[PDB]
């Protein structure tokens, strides 16, 4: 029913 | 006491330049006090509990959406007073709601009553 959690992953302030 | 906004979502972790989200599923939720002070706070599901309580001015933060990893709803939110900010996911089923959910936040902190 409910949505699953995101996975980790690399933010860059591109 | 009133709460401008709230909806299902969880807390994030980034650290370095890698994003990790938090199991720990909760509720972002606003809140305006009779001092016009807006109150930006996240309860955690698991407990049900106000885990993160912080007013928010004007201004102060801006709420975005970060469309960098696809899979779901991703959100962060940047003071723009200082230079932390922070992840969120959504945990609405659909997001016809998330999106009205974003706009106001970002009303709720950028635009208080």
């Amino acid at each position: 029913q409910e949505p699953e959690p995101p996975e980790p992953f690399e933010y860059i302030d591109d | 006491n009133k709460y401008l906004v709230e909806f299902r979502a969880g807390k994030m972790s980034l650290k370095g330049t890698t994003v990790t989200p938090d199991k720990r599923k909760g509720l972002v939720y606003i809140q305006q006090t009779d001092d016009s002070l807006i109150h930006f706070c996240w309860k955690d599901r698991t407990s049900g509990n106000v885990e993160d309580d912080l007013i928010i001015f004007p201004d102060d933060c801006e709420f975005k959406r970060v469309p960098q990893c696809p899979s779901g709803r991703v959100y962060v939110l940047k003071f723009k007073a200082g230079s932390k900010r922070l992840f969120f996911w959504m945990q609405e089923p659909k997001t016809d709601q998330d999106e009205e959910h974003c706009r106001k936040v970002n009303e709720y902190l950028n635009n208080p009553p």
